[PDB]
């Protein structure tokens, strides 16, 4: 878990680590943080696992629903009040801090809703494990007004010094690129820094070395 | 006295060109007392293999949950559940349940009939979701395997040889885990033709 | 832990396992549970892995002395006595330790005192202490009988460890075993639990309900 | 057992071609309290070292005490007591983590983490953590209560490995500490503003600058923020 | 005799001054600890005095060094 | 805890179940049948907390009755086991949970094969040669994983019970005054009076 | 409440060859989600011969070393510069370690050189003293990644020879430092991927009949 | 707890203690003697802590003996048993208390009278016709203020101590493996091997 | 469980003209079980008497404390010790045990062979003195005498009917005690001759 | 407990009721918290009985000594230094409060030691249970300088307000005072406002009610 998201000039764009837990070991070690609210709404989720992927779902699901019915594009704002109006109602034990960026025609933005349904606005935001490391990136090398490139450059310099200094946190870093007037860009693998060197030695073993007691062909359908 | 592990057990999954393999131990016991060694924990719906780990009345009770509601989905739409289709469902389903967990580690692994792709999956307790394009582990010696797997494992394995691989992590973590063992059972499946082996291991 | 200790008539008949674990992974399958006091005295290693070790190691030492002061061979009483005397001192304190000293002494014959670090010490014929105790007495306790030859007694003691090995999870790996004389104990070898039970299995009948 | 009362916070650190830096603050917290400034946690140690200490206060102004006394003992009997015999950072040092081990180990602490920052008469760089558990180990970078989780991150992006001291500038490494600084006050209700940084170079010898503050800050931006979410005006 | 207590008084010193200090026992410290210990058996009712000189020798940060010790407490360097 | 211990043999399932009831300090009585049949050929013994025992053995007995004279068709072990487990399951998690332990033993007229199946509290179920609840394994699972044979006369299995119970008197602190012991078959089942008789 | 205690996270490990011995370990050093230094050594030459490394509590390590080279020091101002047979040392750390039976050194240590035949040898230790001759044993926060694979490799587990079902076991013969040095090598590795607080650095003490030798290799700082 | 029976008759004491130890699941010896004679007409039982027990019994006899060689005079039933109430009484504050309770019965040569004083660990000492320690109590404690007659023969008393263990067996959870008894007079200690040997 | 309460008992103290009476009851018992009936509170040294209650091997190792210390008196000073001379003592020798004090209440009560006069007297653990004119009680039965007390009592009562309120009082309370009973004694103190007396009472 | 003191011209007077508790129960129903530490140095006891009385006691004895020894009569701020000195020492482990007061050759004294050695001065005091009810009346009916009549009376007015508004006090009042160049008066009971009403019946009852077992003349001598 190191997120984080900082706007520029026409949209914002948030990164994330790929690194579940799980105690000392590793799960996944390529996850995706970053998730889809609507086509132009994403989010970036750290903490409990389960819980953000499942409550962007939901709320994603019923925003469609909205639009739809609505006939306008989702405003990014109502994909706020919905979250924290649910991580309220059950009182944080539905821990999923996360970092909501998205467009609407009504301009660029960029919020951070905390487990208890607390939200906050920025320029920038960090949230999980590497939330200091990457905020020494974010609170040193920032500017208003950024080229599309610098945002990107320093949102991904950010993620770095995450994997870096943190256990919490590491493997590759996943972007995502939200720009007004313009179609959403998936960057999933921006960059991969680590890739395990090879091998010393092949492992394969001879054929017919483990030894079987009984053997058999199952069935399938009727 | 985590309720899982109370009765312990194992569970890993391979890909391989064109297939993939589904292994685990056979022991239930209550804390160190063994108690069988005839205790399966990879099922099958249609040509969608599931294994599950973690406390045995759970573990059975979700077997029952998944066959009853795959039986239902065949009928309904009149073809069997796929391996994402699938793998979407026991995610959902482990959530409902999300502050009364069924305390297992799930782990799909299946192939595709029309794309022709091999797939394996993991969750936790609540249904976190899990894609890998190499293995899954879980249970108890859940360390022992990751230890095995980051080790012996190699992108497409002829189904002959990811016999051995797969064979081999799951027989030597059984062997330093003092809760899985009493036996163990893997498969080799392919867009056809399934082969089932038990493997024979220390007793103790 | 499986760790067990019986008289008869060829004398004394030592048998343990060697799993040792923390908490559910096997750190390690290759412990020596028998403390060899001396040439003629044997300790066996329950409770705490280094309060045995160290106090028994201790306490050959101490024999040693006693046997150069009176030019005589020390007795299983009189040893056992010093060792659970020294845990007595330490009641309270955090010990722990279940354990066999086993001697065969001109005088008393075979004798096998369990000492553990509440400060009991008794005085027995067969003993069995450990996560598979209850395991290791049922076969014991239907076959023993005091004429058993020498083969068989160790035989016996082997089935008994092996019989826990299977069934506790605490227990396992290879059994070793010794026998106790008038002259001193001999090592009979270690087993690998692992090739034993197919062995037996094979060769005995028992153990159905596992296929291989 | 014990609990501290004033305490201290960071101190962060760093290596370069020549030498060593090292910085902290001047504030002593009684808890969510500021009831101090006049604080200084750089206490130098002959001509050639320096120690950045934090947490207890109590407690830092009794190792002071003992320094100055170890000091005022080397040379009972010594004459090369300036020369060739003067205490070193690494007899410092090894000093200081005895007793703190010394008194762990009878369960009355020092609740102190401390740096001992310097060159050896050879000329050679030294930097070495050390809290009140007895824990110690060396690095390029080194940094006490937030300092391990904000200040090392940036003073590594600088000297990332032990083969780019070398060629780091003592000019370098200072703007950049400094930045840090910048850094701990933006983010840590513990700090203070105004610090102290102390240079120890193998050629110039040591500068201790004192009393600095943190400028070059960017808080125009904050105009724009309104609200929540919501609030528009 | 006297010189195994002494010799090994010395071999103590220098262990306390190497693993709290990190830093090897100084020549001439070695000799003002000698003496000080040799000086208690002067002044006191009851004991004797050491009976036996040593010549000391060593290599601190003072390159070579040699002392010549008395059991009156006196030790020169020569 | 209670004593609980069944065994399958050739054609037939043999249950051992301790006779003593005891409320603290005192033994309220000595002669205690935890079995209770629920059906002619299915038999079930059980062993758990104070109350929650028979209140639940009762209840299931009554559920298979109910199904067999309405559908005049008897229930087999297998499904039997199936709907013990069923409840046991959704027990654990409720309110208040049975906390109770059992073995079904049953004859498949169908099959015509002895079967037995044990239950624990949490609803976990296993088919087993032989089996037992709480601590009464510890001290007899050994001496059967050395003698039983499926090929078993009931003749044999009881000498074979007999050891067993004669192990549990020597090594185990409580004394659970003897036990009763039940045989089922084709036949139906009866009580082998003769082990108490002794 | 004051607590006396804490993991420094590492992995150490020492195999006995026929005729050497070594013994590696991890140089990363860490402090609960944070990095103290990534490299830090664990595994010092002692004299005589001897490597030694003593894993867990940081602190506790160092005394004990500290403690026990002290020791050879005055074995040999006692007993004329004898030397220190391998085994006559563990007696001795069992002594040091059990010294503080009430008040333990929280850490699990390991020796390793040769005996007086010249074979290889390692020994294990209790925190509190119990010793065994091992000849293959990890030790540390990943002990329990690398041990079934050793099992596996260095002592051939659950082989069999092909073609013979499950009736001959595959014979073992015995590494050369080079195939050791190896295997280690990929264990290091593996462990690194799937473990948070293994990684940046491997340094290896190889013990022969002519001194002791070392050699390092970096490892992914996550 | 273990079992301490005792009853004086007419002219001697009798004393009757479980012969069963057993350390948590398993029973390590059912043949123990918890009695340990302090004089050749003075016996004392005991039943308490794992350690404590006879480590206790052992240094009372120690003492005792001494006294007697010394003197060459053996010390009476009344005067040891003073001397045990004194020791437990200065262990009950103590650093680490021995957890011990214990019974007495010797005979007087001088007054020509069996004697029987019955103490707890406290230091609490009592002399009465017949005690008991522990939960050993509640069970006998009736029976014999129904029968007991100060003129009893030893032949009666025996008859009538069967009575209380036979009560014990019936009524008691725990399976304290049969008693050991043994009888004190006149003519010094025997052990009555027939109550056992029955 | 209060340690002053697993045994259990009762005393009380009364005075008349040119008298005094002291009673206790007789039980000793662990906690329900009633374990002896011949266990009596109430000793004396020389003409001065003493009843004590609480934890009953207290009581045992006081008696003998007291004994020990009277009868080293008497030889130094050629006389035995008087009821206040004495009370001034079992005050302070509780008290020298402040910290880990010996779990009773004593009961002082004598005639001074010098004076005449009658006296009574009471304390409590750590040796708080108390002297009345009236009457003392302490044990587990402490409120059932304080109301007997307070309503039979009577300014000097003749030796013969003092024997029948003061059994009265100690009769009645033990019986609404659980506590305390199974029989009980008397002692009917004068300059001279001393009556003792058991009486007869439920024993349940 | 309900004890009060105040000084006058030549002099000072302290009062105390005389009941002392033990839960609900009564157990003395005229005591005394008056003690004499020197002839004319006295203090009132509150809080835990044997304590204060033990404690004067003590110190008591040691002045006594000291006086003889320096040949003067005794100061009341000794017999105060020794108090709070020794009160200090046992970290409040010995709850005595009391009210110390006095005239030695340099005037009138009276302080207030409390049970862990902090102590107080001023004209007037109180200390115990009822120590709000007799400081309601003091702080009302209170003047510099006061005849001796008035001290005593305004004293012995305060702890009646004690007897009757507190259950932690009652029966009746006594007194004490030091009066310069002339010697103490002690007033066992300066009133007596408690007095149970006589009864409704006579009690006593027939001789031979009570059912003997056994009659006996024990001996006393030798």
């Amino acid at each position: 878990t190191t997120i984080v998201g900082v706007k520029f000039n026409n949209g914002v764009v948030i990164a994330a680590d790929t690194r579940s837990t799980q105690g000392p070991i590793v799960a996944d070690k390529n996850c995706a943080k970053l998730h889809r609210i609507s086509p132009k709404i994403w989010c970036a989720g750290a903490g409990t696992a389960a819980d953000t992927e499942a409550v962007t779902q939901l709320i994603g699901s019923n925003i469609e629903l909205h639009s739809l019915y609505t006939s306008r594009e989702p405003r990014v704002v109502s994909a706020l009040q919905m979250l924290k109006q649910h991580l309220f109602k059950y009182q944080g034990h539905i821990g999923a801090y996360l970092i909501v960026a998205g467009v609407d025609p009504t301009g660029s933005h960029l919020f951070s809703i905390h487990a208890h349904g607390s939200t906050d606005v920025g320029y920038y935001l960090s949230l999980g494990s590497g939330s200091l490391a990457a905020m020494a990136v974010l609170e040193s090398h920032w500017k208003q007004d950024l080229t599309k490139e610098e945002a990107i450059k320093l949102a991904s310099d950010a993620i770095q010094a995450g994997i870096w200094n943190d256990l919490g946190s590491g493997s590759n870093v996943d972007v995502c690129v939200m720009e007004i007037g313009k179609d959403a860009e998936y960057l999933r693998n921006y960059l991969t820094p680590n890739v395990r060197e090879e091998k010393q030695k092949s492992y394969k073993f001879p054929r017919g070395t483990t030894a079987v007691l009984k053997e058999s062909i199952v069935n399938i359908c009727d | 006295s985590d309720p899982s592990s109370i009765n312990g057990g194992i569970v890993v999954a391979m890909t391989g060109k064109d297939c993939v393999a589904i292994a685990c131990d056979l022991r239930l016991g209550s804390q160190s007392l063994g108690v069988s060694n005839k205790f399966e924990k990879i099922f099958h719906y249609g040509h969608v293999f599931l294994g599950i780990t973690g406390l045995a009345t759970d573990v059975t009770t979700l077997n029952e949950m998944f066959r009853y509601k795959t039986n239902l989905y065949k009928l309904k739409e009149e073809r069997a559940i796929e391996p994402e289709t699938f793998t979407q469902l026991v995610s959902s389903s482990l959530y409902e349940r999300r502050f009364g967990p069924y305390f297992v580690g799930p782990v799909v692994a299946g192939i595709n009939s029309k794309s022709g792709k091999p797939f394996i999956a993991g969750f936790d307790l609540i249904g976190c979701i899990d894609e890998a394009k190499d293995f899954i582990v879980s249970g108890t010696a859940s360390d022992q395997l990751f230890g095995m797997c980051e080790s012996l494992y190699e992108p497409n394995l002829e189904p002959e040889d990811l016999f051995e691989t797969i064979s081999q992590a799951l027989l030597n973590a059984a062997d330093r885990d003092a809760l899985s063992g009493w036996g163990a059972v893997v498969y080799i499946i392919k867009k056809d033709e399934v082969v089932k082996r038990y493997l024979k291991m220390r007793q103790d | 832990t499986t760790t067990l200790a019986f008289r008869f008539q060829g004398g004394i008949i030592v048998a343990v396992d060697s799993r040792a674990t923390a908490g559910n992974w096997v750190a390690s399958q290759t412990v020596k549970r028998v403390i060899e006091i001396n040439p003629f005295l044997l300790g066996t290693m329950a409770g705490g892995a280094a309060d045995c070790q160290f106090w028994e190691t201790w306490l050959g030492s101490q024999c040693r002395l006693h046997e150069l002061r009176e030019k005589e061979r020390i007795s299983v009483a009189a040893a056992s006595k010093i060792l659970s005397n020294l845990v007595y001192q330490y009641k309270g304190a955090g010990l722990s330790m279940g354990t066999m000293i086993c001697g065969y002494t001109r005088k008393e014959g075979p004798t096998i005192y369990y000492v553990d670090s509440d400060g009991t010490r008794l005085k027995g014929d067969i003993f069995c202490v450990g996560s598979g105790q209850t395991f290791a007495y049922g076969v014991l306790d239907s076959n023993y009988k005091w004429d058993l030859s020498v083969e068989d007694a160790l035989y016996l003691g082997k089935r008994s460890i092996l019989a826990a090995a299977h069934r506790d999870a605490y227990s396992g790996g290879s059994v070793n075993l010794y026998h106790v004389t008038e002259d001193g104990w001999i090592y009979h070898g270690n087993h690998d639990v692992g090739e034993l039970f197919w062995k037996v299995k094979e060769e005995e009948g028992s153990f159905n309900n596992v296929i291989g | 057992t014990q609990q501290p009362i004033v305490t201290g916070t960071s101190v962060i650190s760093m290596k370069y071609d020549n030498g060593v830096i090292i910085a902290a603050d001047n504030l002593g917290s009684y808890g969510s309290l500021l009831r101090f400034n006049g604080v200084e946690r750089l206490i130098p140690v002959g001509d050639n070292t320096v120690v950045g200490i934090s947490g207890d206060i109590s407690d830092m102004q009794h190792i002071e005490r003992l320094l100055k006394d170890l000091v005022t003992e080397n040379a009972y009997d010594n004459p090369l007591a300036d020369a060739e015999e003067a205490l070193e950072p690494s007899y410092i040092f090894e000093y200081l983590a005895t007793v703190m081990y010394q008194r762990r180990s009878k369960m009355n602490p020092l609740w102190n983490a401390i740096i001992v920052a310097g060159v050896q008469s050879n000329g050679d760089q030294f930097l070495r953590y050390v809290n009140l558990l007895g824990v110690t180990y060396s690095s390029p970078t080194l940094a006490t209560g937030f300092g391990a989780h904000m200040a090392n991150p940036l003073l590594r992006k600088v000297v990332d490995r032990e083969s780019d001291i070398p060629k780091t500038t003592v000019q370098v490494a200072e703007e950049a500490i400094v930045n840090a600084m910048r850094v701990l006050y933006y983010r840590d209700a513990r700090s203070s503003r105004n610090f102290s940084l102390a240079i120890i170079d193998k050629n110039t010898g040591l500068t201790f600058k004192k009393n600095l503050q943190v400028e070059n800050m960017k808080w125009d931006f904050a105009k724009d923020i309104k609200g929540y979410g919501t609030q528009k005006i | 005799p006297d010189a195994r207590v002494l010799s090994n008084y010395l071999r103590q010193q220098c262990n306390y001054s190497s693993l709290v200090f990190n830093r090897k026992l100084a020549v001439e410290r070695a000799g003002h600890l000698l003496c000080d210990k040799a000086q208690k058996n002067t002044q006191s009712y009851g004991g004797r005095p050491y009976g036996v000189g040593l010549l000391i020798i060593g290599y601190d940060k003072s390159g070579a060094h040699l002392l010549e010790f008395q059991p009156s407490g006196n030790v020169t360097e020569l | 805890m209670d004593i609980i211990l069944g065994i399958r043999v050739q054609d037939s399932v043999i249950l051992a179940s301790s006779k003593a009831v005891t409320r603290g300090i005192s033994v309220l009585k000595d002669s205690d049948d935890k079995t209770r049949q629920l059906s002619p050929h299915t038999l079930m013994s059980f062993a758990g907390e104070a109350g929650d025992t028979v209140q639940f053995a009762e209840y299931i007995q009554a559920n298979i009755q109910l199904y067999s004279i309405r559908e005049d068709y008897e229930l087999s072990p297998q499904a039997v086991s199936s709907f013990v487990r069923q409840e046991l399951a959704k027990s654990i998690r409720s309110r208040r949970p049975y906390q109770v332990n059992v073995l079904i033993g049953g004859y498949d007229k169908k099959k015509n094969k002895p079967e037995l199946y044990q239950i624990d509290y949490l609803g976990t179920k296993v088919e087993l040669p032989y089996g037992a609840h709480g601590y009464s394994g510890f001290y007899t699972f050994s001496l059967l994983d050395h003698h039983y044979r499926p090929d078993m006369t009931t003749e044999e299995g009881l000498d074979l019970l007999k050891l067993c119970v004669q192990e549990l008197e020597k090594r185990m602190p409580m004394d659970f005054k003897g036990v009763i012991v039940k045989i089922v078959d084709k036949d139906g089942i009866r009580q082998v009076d003769d082990f108490q008789a002794q | 409440q004051f607590n006396p205690y804490g993991d420094n996270g590492g992995t150490i490990l020492g195999i006995a060859g026929e005729d050497f011995a070594v013994l590696a370990g991890d140089t990363r050093n860490i402090t609960d989600y944070s990095i103290n230094s990534r490299y830090e050594p664990k595994v010092f030459d002692c004299g005589d011969n001897i490597v030694m490394s003593a894993n867990g509590f940081a602190a506790d390590g160092d005394a004990l070393v500290k403690r026990f080279k002290n020791s050879v020091k005055w074995y040999h101002f006692d007993h004329n510069d004898k030397k220190l047979s391998i085994n006559s040392a563990a007696r001795n750390i069992q002594h040091l370690l059990y010294g503080k039976r009430f008040f333990p050194y929280y850490v699990h240590t390991i020796i390793a050189g040769l005996d007086e035949d010249g074979k290889g040898a390692v020994y294990s230790f209790d925190p509190v003293g119990s010793y065994e001759r091992e000849q293959c044993r990890a030790g540390g926060a990943a002990a329990s990644l690398i041990m079934p694979f050793l099992d596996n490799q260095v002592n051939f587990k659950n082989q069999y020879e092909p073609g013979t079902n499950g009736k001959v076991k595959k014979p073992l013969k015995y590494l050369s430092v080079e195939e050791v040095i190896k295997l280690v090598r990929d264990s290091f590795t593996s462990a690194t991927e799937r473990h948070i607080q293994v990684g940046d650095g491997l340094e290896i003490l190889i013990v022969t009949k002519d001194g002791v030798r070392k050699e390092f290799y970096e490892l992914k700082r996550d």
